[PDB]
RNA sequence: AGGAGGUAAAAAUGCCAA
RNA sequence: CUCAUGUUGCCAGCACGUUAUGGUGGGGACUCGUGAGAGACUGCCGGGGUCAACUCGGAGGAAGGUGGGGAUGACGUCAAGUCAUCAUGCCCCUUAUGUCCAGGGCUUCACACAUGCUACAAUGGCCGGUACAAAGGGCUGCGAUGCCGUGAGGUGGAGCGAAUCCUUUCAAAGCCGGUCUCAGUUCGGAUCGGGGUCUGCAACUCGACCCCGUGAAGUCGGAGUCGCUAGUAAUCGCAGAUCAGCAACGCU
């Protein structure tokens, strides 16, 4: 058979939970094996900020930047899974690749 | 430098994002790009109250949503204010832009406009007690509202001094994580220089 | 800044080591970030205000 | 020191009004602001003036200079003691 | 069968229970090669020795994590909550030597300003 | 025992015997020894005449050192003081030659410490 | 402590020996925060007073410690701008510790090129009632001795 | 509630607006 | 701790691997990753408490009395800092106090202070073998096996927008064995001579690293003074931002 991987990218937690089932119940409304929705490790990139311009180092303050993903692997893609699946509209927070 | 600004303090909890778009490789370009539109959108009209700018992006199509005061100022009925700012926004380059004006429901229950009007007042000749005073009356008038502080420091009444003033009513929990805090500063122009005004409305709480 | 530096910085130099970051929203060549294209301060105000996707303050 | 598989650096500018001169064979005093070239065995007989930030100091090429960049011959900063 | 997990400050563990004799073998080695430091072996040691049940007991571990120290305290937990699994009535033997304790001690996080956790750079009010 | 003018300290493993000489170090007494054959283990006692003929023999065909290398070091070191460069300005005056901080620093080219 | 006494922590039994005076040992030996180093350390220096003398190493760690352990301190304290020693008595423990403390220190002071060495020919001559450890403690019990006047205070 | 005893070597100066 | 969860993550039970390993068909069992939830509330017992707060002790529990650490700076003070992030009232320049370029300087040194790093050695130096981490970074970037160099490194390009691949299967201290034998040394590494690599239009003023030689002060430091109360001090290594390359011994 052929095996499609459908990675989700975001940067809010409820907007990936959304997308996930969202997917899940458009492939299985078309009648095809889902293993789910795996979770991966999340990103985070830090950055740390002085306060305050001119001086006063000491004071600082930290961010970050939090990357969750979701893995969603559809088996045997019936044409009319992957036609679904082109047509699916999500919301911009969340990065859907397809392949 | 004493307290924080409550929007960034609350952002994972209870507020959210202004501008939602996700994007790795071009990340630098769509900020610079959002940078220009909030210039550009900042410096243009200034006569409708321009409460909040919202930005998505999805792919070549960008979508702003604007929040305005009063929307008849905003666009005119044959189109002409809106075909000007659609035109920047052509010119700001974002391929495909679906502009939606929208209008904020209740005026005084929003501190970003209660700080607008009170900068208005401000800077025509009002006195500065007079404008607190009104603010804080017509934001407590509605009922969401719970409480609220407005500040305003500066050059006030032309002395040539620095005098900061704030004036309070009901419920103000600035600690309190769950607490709907809704945050507005302006910057009021005036002849003695410029003075800014910071207004937070508390309007209950969020659980979620 | 000085709008002509400023400007320069967005020329193609005669030589590829001549460029520098020079941030997007304020033109503070120092402490710029690659990813988002600002300087310290920009990048705090922006992360506060709420207007980059994603940027929270961090506590852990 | 440059990577003997680049070879030594002289700027063409310099390079060709030295060819010049010593094609014509008068040593005449060469203005230059390159301080970043070498030294090349071309140079053995012709004077150079090169600027030290301030003024234009001449120098006289030698053999034991052969390999060292104009510059280290014209001090820039002057010191004279406390 | 028997599976039970011990961890401390970043260092975990896997103990699968054998009932035969009494030796070790981590990750393909013995108790002499790995971990060849005699407090650290009575450490792995010590619960076998309060519940008196020493050598009836064969153990395959998987220690990934952290360092020695910590794998032992993961072996010594693990072991541990295996013999409880076993007999319930070992609790108030166990238990009270602390052994069933997971011990919730961890690198504290590097503060901004100071050097280190919580020394602070030098000072002069000069 | 003697060797090309040094007298070699009494009881030393050879390798570390070789590096009193002044172009010798480790790496060039490892190398010696491993080239001519005789074990760097070897204390200084049991050194025998043919050894010494044969490490002399290799040191002076393949290093110059002692008083040849110092005369050298002088020579180049005059050279650049001679020609003028900057190196030879900062070798007269007594300074740092490699651009090295002497705001504070430098005292080891400074020598004692002289105050005002 | 201003609002009272933190508890103390719970040492452990030696394994080789099983005295956790030889973990106490152990542990105030301890240096660059190397546990096995100063582990081996110490069991080299048993090993070596148990070759010397033919006896029990605990046995004679045990006797060198109460050779060494003093009774009686001194602890200044400054009363009418001249300042005083005052006598005072020590608990078991402080002694102990005192004496532990003193015996390493005075250890790494030894000529014995190693220090696996210098610990068990202190242990030794501490045992015998000579070393600079005994010296310590003899001044100590000297210093408190000549001050029982100002045993007054009391403090 | 009543009440007793004990308790300080030395330590100078600081300009006249806001 | 429970439920859900099986890939690029684990491998207990099966099989196939044989060199090289979960490497591969397969398996949710234990991890682990990330969602939902339970769980500390003086909740229970005993004594003190005005029968009140609250406190002392005990049981259960992973944890017991704000469990540990972050985020979190009331009203104001210092005319505290910043007109050099930005914005701005007023004043000043406009043929310059605007703007372009080359060279130079911000690295100068008879000195003083302050923050650090390396040491002064044997709980150590050097040599050989060997065991255990977490957290990160990567597109005109990370760049492997291999070949060439002694070593920085060169050729080449496998594979990766990355739980896959590379940064080694990831460490150093640690352990085992050998040697040194208390000395200005097989300590210490500065300084200086020579020979190179790489980035870059360009390493002189003024880059980093490698190889050979060189081998200074320094024997635990005066009065005085600094940090720290448990995974804390002490040490050991690792990664990131800035960045073509780095002065990183700094900061996080
Ligand atoms: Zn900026």
């Amino acid at each position: 058979g052929q095996k499609i991987r459908i990675r989700l990218k975001a940067y809010d937690h409820e907007a990936i939970d959304a997308s996930a089932r969202k997917i899940v119940e458009t492939v299985t409304r078309t009648g095809a094996s889902v293993v789910g929705p795996v979770p991966l490790p999340t990103e985070k990139n830090v950055y740390c900020v002085i306060r305050s311009p001119h001086k006063y180092k000491d004071s600082r303050e930290h961010f970050e930047m939090r990357t969750h993903k979701r893995l969603i692997d559809i088996l045997d893609p019936t044409p009319k899974t992957v036609d679904a699946l082109m047509r699916i509209d999500l919301p911009a927070s969340v990065d859907v690749n397809i392949q | 430098g004493q307290k924080i600004n409550p929007h960034g303090f609350r952002l994972g909890i209870t507020t959210e994002w202004k501008s939602r778009w996700y994007a790795d490789k071009q990340y630098k370009d769509y900020v610079k790009e959002d940078v220009a539109i909030r210039k550009l959108l900042a410096t243009g009209l200034e006569r409708a109250g321009i409460a909040d700018v919202e930005i998505e992006r999805t792919r070549d199509r960008v979508r702003v949503d604007i929040h305005t005061a009063r929307p008849g100022i905003v666009i005119g009925r044959r189109g002409t204010e809106a075909d000007r700012i659609r035109a920047d926004l052509e010119k700001l380059t974002g391929k495909q832009v679906q502009l939606n004006i929208l209008e904020v429901k209740n005026p005084e229950s929003q501190a970003q406009l209660v700080a607008q009007g009170v900068a208005e007042q401000l800077s025509n000749r009002v006195a500065f007690r007079r404008a607190m005073r009104k603010a804080i009356q017509s934001a407590m008038r509605q009922p969401n509202v719970k409480g609220i502080r407005v500040q305003c420091s500066g050059r006030l009444g032309g002395a040539e001094m620095s005098r900061s003033e704030f004036y309070r009513e009901g419920r103000v929990p600035l600690h309190t994580l769950r607490a709907d805090i809704d945050y507005g500063l302006y910057e009021a122009k005036t002849t003695f220089g410029r003075i800014g005004v910071k207004v937070w409305i508390y309007k209950g709480d969020i659980v979620g | 800044a000085k709008k002509a530096l400023v400007h320069k910085a967005n020329k193609k130099p005669k030589f590829a080591v001549r460029a520098y970051t020079r941030c997007n929203k304020c033109g503070r060549p120092h402490s710029v970030y690659r990813k988002f294209g600002l300087c310290r301060i920009c990048l705090r105000e922006m992360a506060h205000a709420g207007e980059l996707p994603g940027v929270q303050k961090s506590s852990w | 020191p440059r990577s003997l598989k680049k070879g030594p650096f002289v700027d063409d500018h310099l390079l060709k009004k030295v060819d010049v001169q010593n094609e014509k064979n008068t040593k005449q005093v060469i203005k230059t602001w390159s301080r970043r070239s070498t030294i090349i065995p071309d140079f053995i007989g012709h004077t150079f003036a090169v600027h030290d930030g301030r003024k234009h100091v001449p120098v006289f090429v030698t053999e034991a200079m052969v390999g060292h960049k104009l510059g280290e011959f014209a001090p820039t900063r002057t010191f004279k003691g406390h | 069968p028997i599976q039970t997990v011990g961890r401390r400050k970043e260092a975990v563990v896997r103990v699968r229970l054998v009932p035969g004799t009494g030796q070790f073998n981590l990750d393909g080695r013995t108790l002499e090669n790995y971990f060849p430091n005699k407090v650290h072996q009575q450490l792995i040691k010590a619960p076998l020795v309060t519940v008196d049940r020493v050598d009836q007991f064969d153990i395959y571990a998987h220690l990934d994590g952290g360092g020695p120290s910590g794998q032992a305290g993961a072996l010594r937990l693990a072991i541990a909550r295996a013999l409880i699994l076993v007999q319930p009535e070992d609790r108030p033997a166990l238990k009270k030597a602390g052994f069933l304790t997971r011990d919730p001690r961890a690198i504290e996080r590097k503060k901004y300003g100071l050097k280190k956790a919580r020394k602070a750079p030098q000072y002069s009010k000069r | 025992a003697r060797l090309v003018g040094v007298d070699l300290p009494r009881d030393k493993r050879m390798e570390i015997a070789l590096t009193y000489i002044y172009g010798i170090g480790r790496t060039r007494s490892n190398e010696i020894l491993a080239a001519t054959g005789i074990d760097k283990n070897m204390r200084t006692k049991d050194l025998t005449d043919d050894q010494v003929t044969v490490l002399r023999d290799y040191i002076e065909g393949n290093l110059k050192v002692e008083g040849d290398l110092r005369r050298e070091v002088q020579a180049d070191i005059r050279r650049k003081i001679e020609i003028g460069c900057y190196q030879g300005l900062r070798h007269r005056r007594g300074l740092p030659v490699r651009g090295q901080r002497t705001k504070t620093n430098a005292r080891t080219r400074k020598g004692p410490k002289r105050t005002i | 402590p201003r609002k009272g006494p933190a508890p103390k922590r719970p040492l452990v039994n030696d394994p080789v020996y099983g005295s956790q005076l030889v973990t106490q040992l152990v542990n105030k030996v301890l240096l660059e925060g190397k546990k096995s180093l100063a582990e081996r350390i110490v069991y080299g220096a048993l090993e070596q007073a148990r070759e010397k003398t033919g006896t029990d190493p605990v046995v004679t760690l045990k006797r060198a410690l109460d050779n060494v352990k003093p009774a009686l301190e001194v602890r200044s304290r400054r009363v009418g701008g001249a300042t005083y020693q005052v006598p005072v008595e020590v608990r078991p423990d402080r002694s102990t510790t005192l004496a532990l403390r003193w015996l390493v220190n005075f250890s790494r002071q030894r000529r014995e090129k190693t220090m696996v060495e210098r610990l068990a020919n202190e242990i030794l001559d501490a045992s015998n009632g000579l070393g600079a450890s005994v010296k310590r403690r003899e001044d100590t019990h000297k210093m408190a001795e000549a001050n029982r006047a100002f045993a007054h205070y009391r403090w």
